[PDB]
């Protein structure tokens, strides 16, 4: 019983670490996507100007 | 002029208490392993 509980503790520790892993990666993805969306907004403006 | 010893029986409730909660902790551990596996895939 004690060994199983210790194994459960270790499992939850790794799960938490990995969950934090997912979170940082996701926040970076959103940041980069906001920056790239904006570069594409700049692209959109020049395409409009070139149309005129 | 005489004396006597004494023996003892455990409580019925106890029963197989070694695994009364061992099965339960093992089942929860299996749940936690499933959780860990899913989190690993999500992080990937």
């Amino acid at each position: 019983i004690k060994f199983t509980k210790q194994s459960s503790v270790a499992s939850t520790r790794n799960t938490l670490k990995m969950a934090q892993d997912a979170e940082r990666a996701g926040m970076n993805t959103l940041g980069m996507l906001g920056h790239q969306s904006e570069q594409l907004n700049n692209v959109e403006g020049n395409l409009d100007l070139m149309k005129v | 002029g005489q004396q006597i010893f004494s023996q003892a029986l455990l409580n019925a409730n106890r029963r197989g208490e070694a695994k009364t909660a061992l099965a339960e902790v093992q089942a929860r551990h299996q749940e936690l392993l499933k959780l860990e596996k899913s989190m690993a895939e999500l992080t990937q």
